[PDB]
């Protein structure tokens, strides 16, 4: 992505960055699923 | 100056002395090798169930690199080129200015 | 009665120091401060 | 590393471009960035 | 870091583990135990249910059984602690080992630590020699001037050696209670009493 | 040089001849004679060094005797071997070990003796008494506790006090079992009734004193109650141990009660050690008037005979008293409580009337006492000579070389006068001074909220005399400058700096002229970061709303519009 | 001046004494007893033996023809164990107390908190750590307590040649290792062990002058160069902004 | 903080003030629930009541 | 308060983290060596330097500004400029400020002087 | 992240207004950088720091002046320097719990 103001991008294929990106992939899948699940609750709750 | 001179090797030289060191840090051969590891909340412990680029090992010591994300020792060839490039650029700018 | 039983062991412990009248500060340890000071710090709201 | 930089940056030598001030600067900076990288390696080595 | 280590220690101290043992010699005598992080036993219980009505088990064998149960319990507790405190302690190891240069025992300050270390040892020795009453901090106790270290408070750092008005700490001359001289105390004003 | 060295005489003139102004100060009646009580740096150092060496001597002795006992143990364990030593040898070994505080090694020996029924009545009392470590007690008393008897109990408690306590209780029960065996009319109360039982109980108490606070507190509570319950009759040393316990706790009411009961019923049996107990106690509770009352009483009844320990406790209590401060209200002139030390040469005199040898007093206490003496005691000899002017002025010279002239009479010139207070009852009435006194400035000084904040630190003040002739008004003024004061021309008076082109600029960008931005390769400027994030929290309030689209309410269903 | 070195020496005196204490308590027996029942623990709190002293006396207390209580018996075992453990804890705290009362530098900072910040829970030996220290081989125990000499020795002899009453550590830890003089710097402050291990010699327990001087000399080199870089820039800034390399003196350099 | 990093010389600077055990490190006693649970279970009377004093937790209903 | 040569050598071999040794030498022309672990604030700048914020000071001198609790040892050729600088550091209120007199001359065996002042007074 | 940073910066500005921290007017004034003015009962950076200076100037430890007996047993800062052996500490605990005075 685009860095926070005072920061610099670590290299790709660096352990710290690989871990970080992994963390982001997982977190964002979770947030997506949750969003949709709450949507479904809305759908059968007849919002 | 006379007392010091140069060092060829770091604090822990060989796999033997590493085993000794590792025990001394308060680690137990059976128990502290048997605790599962976490990769981002996943519990990576399921083995070869997933494909990612990251060394497969229990010890956090396997994942150590510099603060700059660089490893010029024991890094994968990609990591090694990437990191020598990082430092090359940095020093190029330094000695330029 | 019988040597080193429950009751004897209990009476060896002495008087029980009440947790109410204990003066413990923020770190959970008894205070450095003078009793009059500590008392004032912990006094009820008004 | 130091001796490499020493010999290479010695007065007129094959590792410096005397053609133009720009080319000169580039040759020198290339050698210094080289030295620098060897130094960083040397820094990480004992610990890593 | 040291806060987190402490946290681990207190948590394990307070938590509880449980263990079982059944007699190998054939009476169905079995014991259960519940055990703190202290090694102490919160509970010990024998179960006569499994074993037959004949009984006839000597006190010795009940003791052996309870022994075994306390064992398995303390072991369960040790293993659980290894798993509770394990990951954080391993990463702690990387922090301290490779992150030395953040600390006061790393780099240029390592040499100071080692120095302090040796002094402490040597100092312990003399305390043991002096009857476990420590020598003076001020090193007023010493035979030779060569002996008092450069680190001692005895060493006189004042603008002037001779001139009294130049011997203050702050801009004017502070006084102790009762308008007694503070700055440079006279021999009898310093009292070491109980 | 020294700024308290100040003209006491006026410029020589005929005004000294033609006027009745006095040429010297009148003598100050309440200023004491200056005399010499005080020691050198060198002397204090000599005392400390010497003291340290005696400490070492004692610690050396203890190490030798301990090493000896331990060698006797290893020798009796290994060399005697298969052949069993007679019981008395083992028993002696156990006792000697426990006395040096190795209880751990004495435990198995004692166990094995009790199992063979080699111990009888007094032997148990012997062991239990040995658990109080009084060869270790000696060492602690001399080195660590600095010869104070109360501290020695407290510190002894820190040597494995809990385990020694537990052992003492255990051996005590062992003992009661053995006694009941040995007694086998009074069959029912035969074990408790026997003197041996009382002896043993005392041993138990005498040891528990030496363990921690907890156990000391347990003597007058549980042990004594259990002794009453059990049916064991006490001896005078039982009561004195209970008093010593109560008094280490600082419980004076109860200690004194026990002594009262004794006085009333058992008086002929009272030893000195109850007075010792009470003295130690009152000193702990820091009640020094009681500490005094009990000593004076003990001098009146001259029996029981005071012991060097008694005299030591009383004297210590006096030094303690003398070194306590009062609160700030009483601290303005001096430290009052020093007067207590002046009791000392009276107490010493009593110690001679009583036959208490003054040379059994700890080295420590005798240093403090000798000091106390050199403050207030002097002989009729010295007294005839102590006012000579040579000695008074020599004392002044000493004070001058240490730069403290402030208090001395001859040597101080007061300058500042304190004006009168106006009345709104009249501006007209002209006040005039009936009398004049020199009194410290802290009586009336401008109230702290009226005067500028910390004056000593932020202002350099000097009181000085005008050189020019002053027609009227005061001949002294206060020259006060600020600590931070500088020439208004300062910037010219100093070499040029790289700062100068910032002249008269309220918010310079020091980031720009600074060297860090060239030195660093990356160079994050901390002030652009925060700008960027405030710029980002501006965008959260820049939200517009998109137009929503209402549908038509119906009672029976919901209407579904679709994009068309 | 020298606040840091002095406070440090104080703190390390404290550490050495707590460590020496740990090594005393670790190899040692503690006996709890309740009614005829002797529970025997190591310093690590691990139950070694459960015995009945004087079967003659105590056996009929539990009955036996009578059937066993197992309730009375359980309570007395429990109680005995508790007693033993409480002895251990008290020993630890005792060590702490002796240390605090004799250590004058720590007394200098006036802290009631010194007395409560380490207590039985906190000090070593820790009970939940018993296993890894006790179950260990003699070699492993040697290296754990930082004796590299005897561990190497034992290792070479290992290669070339290829209810009991005693705490398992009384083998490896003997009397002489209670001397705070002997304690290696790696072992002194366990919290930091992995960092303090690098100050230490490769084979010997004692600190290596060479390693520590190497470490210092490296940083000194770096920091020297930094110093001159900054001096260079500050000077160039001076000359730039002032316009010349000259400066005025001070008003007092006329005389 | 894994993907992005601070300027190199900012951490160079940061390693100029070392972490010191005594002052510059947070104290080993922070408020934490087990710290207090430990403190109030460390009292001799309550430790006695827990282990020995009360009738056994597994044995009986009381 | 003074700091003697002994203290100086000791602090060379055994540095303290929060003790700062600050070089006050004014002219770059006269300074050829580096007192170990020192930092450079020339005397001429001090009055300004000490009134910068932590950040600004970092930007101008390239090292962290000592906190007011920390030990500050001052350094010069003779010990004169270090003294004057000391007065500056003391006037902003810095609690431990030590001047090492005889400083760089004693350390390195150089004979230089911060100011040219002579003992002789010109006849009145 | 922006929220954290903004709140940080705002706390610093507030603290600056409370104690009057920060330089006054222009740093490069003719009469020196130093120049400052104090108004009656008003906090200022200079006053804060002079105040601390007074407290600990060359002070090595809080126990520095305890060579002096009358300073040593002052109870003003608390009782903590007067508790030396465990015994005494426990005694204090006990007596305090019973609701009596500390010795």
């Amino acid at each position: 992505g685009a860095p926070p103001p005072g920061m610099f991008l670590r290299p790709a294929h660096s352990f710290r960055r690989l871990a970080g990106e992994l963390k982001r992939r997982r977190a964002q899948s979770i947030l997506d699923e949750v969003a949709r699940a709450q949507g479904m609750l809305d759908l059968f709750e007849r919002q | 100056e006379r007392r010091a001179l140069w060092a060829e090797v770091g604090p822990i030289s060989d796999v033997g002395s590493a085993v000794t060191a590792w025990i001394r840090f308060g680690n137990d051969p059976v128990l502290h090798t048997a605790v599962p590891t976490m990769l981002g909340g996943k519990f990576r412990n399921q083995q070869r169930e997933k494909e990612s680029l990251l060394p497969n090992s229990s010890s956090p010591f396997a994942y150590v690199e510099d603060y700059m994300g660089t490893n010029l020792v024991f890094g994968s060839p990609v990591h090694a080129k990437e990191s020598a490039a990082v430092w090359a650029t940095y020093f190029e700018r330094r000695y330029a200015s | 009665d019988t040597q080193n039983d429950k009751k004897q062991l209990a009476r060896r412990l002495g008087r029980y120091m009440l947790f109410a009248n204990r003066s413990l500060d923020d770190t959970g340890f008894p205070t450095d401060a003078r009793a009059d000071d500590y008392t004032r710090w912990m006094a009820p709201p008004s | 590393a130091t001796a490499t930089l020493y010999y290479a940056t010695k007065p007129l030598s094959n590792s410096l471009d005397y053609a133009s001030p720009y080319k000169y600067r580039r040759s020198l900076i290339t050698l210094c960035s080289n030295y620098g990288v060897e130094t960083a390696y040397t820094t990480q080595r004992p610990l890593l | 870091y040291p806060a987190a280590v402490r946290y681990g220690v207190e948590l394990c101290t307070v938590l509880t583990a449980e263990g079982k043992f059944v007699d190998e010699r054939g009476s169905g005598l079995s014991a259960r135990c519940v055990v703190n992080g202290t090694g102490a036993a919160e509970s010990v219980v024998f179960d006569t249910a499994n074993c037959n009505g004949t009984n006839t088990t000597s006190v010795e064998d009940a003791l052996r059984v309870a022994h075994g149960a306390l064992r398995s319990a303390q072991d369960r507790h040790n293993t659980l602690a290894a798993f509770r405190l394990g990951p954080l302690s391993k990463q702690s190891q990387v922090l301290l080992f490779c992150g030395v240069n953040a600390y006061e025992f790393g780099g240029k300050y390592a040499r100071t630590y080692a120095y302090a270390f040796e002094k402490a040892k040597k100092e312990l020795e003399a305390t043991a020699a002096s009857g476990f009453m420590a020598p003076s901090l001020s090193h007023e106790d010493t035979e030779r001037l060569s002996d008092q270290p450069t680190t001692s408070p005895s060493v006189d750092r004042f603008a002037s050696t001779t001139h009294p008005e130049q011997r203050k700490a702050q801009f004017v001359p502070r006084v102790g209670p009762g308008s007694t001289p503070l700055e440079d105390p006279a021999a009898d004003q310093k009292s070491e009493w109980s | 040089m020294l700024s308290q060295n100040v003209a006491k005489t006026t410029v020589p003139s005929y005004y000294m001849i033609r006027t009745n102004l006095p040429h010297r100060k009148p003598q100050n009646q309440w200023e004491g004679v200056y005399y010499y009580s005080g020691i050198t740096k060198r002397q204090r150092h000599l005392i400390l060094l010497h003291r340290k060496r005696e400490r070492e001597a004692h610690m050396r002795s203890f190490n030798i005797s301990r090493a000896s006992v331990l060698q006797r143990l290893e020798q009796l364990s290994g060399d005697r071997k298969q052949e069993s030593l007679p019981p008395h040898v083992r028993l002696d070994l156990a006792v000697r070990l426990a006395q040096h505080g190795l209880y751990q090694q004495a435990t198995p020996i004692v166990d094995e003796l009790h199992h063979q029924k080699a111990l009888h009545a007094g032997h148990y009392a012997l062991l239990i008494n040995a658990l109080a470590c009084p060869r270790l007690g000696q060492r602690i008393l001399h080195c660590d506790a600095q010869c104070d008897p109360a501290l020695t109990y407290k510190l002894l408690g820190d040597e494995n006090g809990e385990e020694r306590a537990q052992e003492a209780y255990r051996w005590f029960d062992l003992a009661l079992t053995s006694l009941a065996v040995d007694c086998g009319h009074f069959v029912p109360y035969l074990p408790q009734g026997t003197a041996a039982a009382s002896h043993i109980t005392n041993a138990l108490m005498r040891t528990l004193l030496t363990c921690g606070y907890t156990h000391v507190a347990a003597i007058p509570d549980s042990v004594y109650d259990r002794m009453g319950s059990m049916g064991i009759s006490p001896t005078i040393s039982t009561y004195e141990l209970v008093m010593l316990a109560l008094s280490l706790q600082g419980n004076m009411v109860e200690a004194e009660s026990i002594l009262s009961f004794l006085r009333s019923h058992h008086s002929e049996h009272i030893t000195v050690e109850s007075f010792n107990a009470l003295l130690l106690g009152h000193r702990e509770a820091r009640q020094f008037d009681c500490c005094d009352a009990i000593w004076q009483e003990l001098v009146d009844r001259r029996w029981p005979r005071a012991s060097p320990l008694t005299a030591e406790l009383y004297l210590r209590s006096i030094m303690d008293h003398a070194n306590t401060p009062t609160s700030e209200p009483l601290q303005s002139f001096a430290n009052i409580n020093v007067v207590e030390k002046k009791k000392v040469p009276l107490v010493l005199a009593q110690m001679d009337e009583l036959g208490v040898p003054r040379t059994h007093l700890s080295r420590v206490l005798m240093d403090e006492v000798e000091d106390s003496l050199r403050k207030f005691q002097t002989y009729r000899s010295r007294f005839y000579e102590w006012g000579r002017a040579v000695k008074q002025f020599d004392f002044i010279e000493f004070r001058r070389r240490n730069g403290w002239l402030y208090d001395l009479h001859l040597m101080k010139c007061t300058t500042k006068q304190v004006g009168p207070l106006r009345d709104f009852n009249d501006p007209d009435a002209v006040q005039g001074a009936v009398a004049t006194a020199e009194i410290p400035a802290f009586f009336n000084e401008r109230p702290a909220w009226e005067r500028p904040p910390l004056e000593e630190t932020l202002y350099v003040t000097t009181n000085k005399e005008r050189y020019d002739d002053v027609r009227g008004g005061d001949i002294y003024y206060d020259d006060t400058r600020g600590l931070h004061d500088r020439s208004p021309t300062w910037m010219n008076e100093v070499p040029e700096t790289r700062y100068d082109r910032l002249y008269g600029v309220n918010h310079p960008d020091i980031a720009k002229i600074g060297i860090r931005r060239h030195l660093n390769v990356e160079y994050v400027n901390r002030k652009e970061v925060v700008e960027r994030d405030a710029a980002l929290m501006k965008k959260t309030l820049s939200s517009g709303r998109r137009l929503r689209h209402r549908v038509e309410s119906s009672r029976t269903h919901r209407n579904a519009g679709s994009l068309s | 001046s020298f606040r840091y070195t002095n406070n440090l020496i104080g703190a390390l005196k404290h550490r050495l004494l707590l460590e020496s204490s740990y090594r005393e308590i670790a190899s040692r027996k503690f006996i709890g007893n309740c009614r005829g029942v002797e529970v025997v623990c190591s310093g690590y709190g691990t139950v070694l033996a459960v015995q009945l002293t004087d079967k003659a006396v105590w056996e009929s207390f539990y009955r036996k023809t009578g059937s066993l209580d197992l309730d009375k018996l359980a309570e007395s075992i429990k109680t005995a164990l508790w007693d033993a453990t409480r002895k251990i804890r008290s020993a630890k705290e005792a060590a702490l107390h002796r240390s605090l009362s004799h250590n004058t530098r720590m007394r200098a900072s006036a802290d009631l908190k010194h007395w409560y910040e380490e207590d039985a829970n906190t000090l070593r030996p820790l009970a939940f750590e018993a296993l890894k220290h006790e179950a260990a081989t003699p070699w492993m125990q040697l290296v754990q307590h930082g004796k590299k000499e005897e561990a190497a020795a034992l290792l070479k002899e290992f290669e070339q040649k290829g209810n009991r009453e005693q705490p398992p550590l009384a083998s490896t830890l003997k009397a002489e290792d209670s001397n705070p003089a002997t304690i290696p710097i790696g072992s002194v402050h366990p919290l930091f062990t992995p960092a303090l291990v690098q100050i230490e010699e490769a084979g010997g327990g004692s600190v290596s002058n060479e390693a520590v001087c190497r470490a210092q000399l490296w940083e000194l080199s770096r920091d020297e160069q930094l110093f001159w870089e900054r001096v260079e820039l500050i000077r160039k800034g001076q000359v730039a902004s002032i316009g010349s390399s000259h400066k005025r003196g001070y008003a007092d350099e006329a005389a | 903080n894994d993907i992005y990093r601070h300027s190199f010389e900012d951490v160079q600077a940061c390693h100029t003030q070392r972490v010191t055990e005594r002052d510059r490190t947070m104290p080993p006693y922070l408020p934490t629930l087990p710290h207090f649970v430990a403190i109030i279970k460390k009292d001799p009377h309550i430790s006695f009541l827990l282990h020995i004093g009360l009738p056994d937790r597994n044995s009986s209903e009381e | 308060h003074q700091v003697y040569l002994k203290d100086m050598l000791h602090l060379m071999r055994y540095p303290e983290p929060y003790t700062h040794i600050i070089d006050c030498r004014t002219s770059t022309q006269k300074m050829h060596r580096w007192v170990p672990h020192s930092l450079w604030l020339p005397r001429d700048e001090v009055e300004y330097a000490l009134q910068l914020s932590a950040d600004e000071f970092l930007d101008m001198y390239g090292f962290r500004k000592p906190d007011k609790s920390d030990d500050v040892i001052l350094l010069s050729h003779n010990g004169i400029y270090s003294e004057q600088a000391g007065w500056e550091w003391k006037k902003q209120f810095f609690q431990h400020v030590y001047n090492y007199r005889g400083g760089t001359n004693e350390l390195f065996g150089e004979s230089y002087s911060d100011m040219n002042v002579s003992d002789v007074l010109s006849p009145w | 992240r922006a929220s954290r940073t903004t709140a940080e910066q705002q706390r610093e500005e507030e603290r600056a207004q409370r104690f009057g921290l920060g330089r006054q007017g222009a740093l490069v004034q003719d009469g020196g950088p130093d120049q400052r003015t104090l108004k009656k009962h008003t906090n200022d950076e200079r006053i804060v720091d002079a105040m601390l200076f007074q407290q600990n100037a060359y002070r090595k430890t809080p126990t520095d002046e305890h060579w002096n007996p009358y300073i040593r047993r002052s109870t003003e800062n608390g009782v903590g320097h007067l508790l030396q052996n465990k015994f005494d500490i426990m005694r204090r605990e006990d007596r305090l719990s019973k609701g009596e005075q500390d010795l």
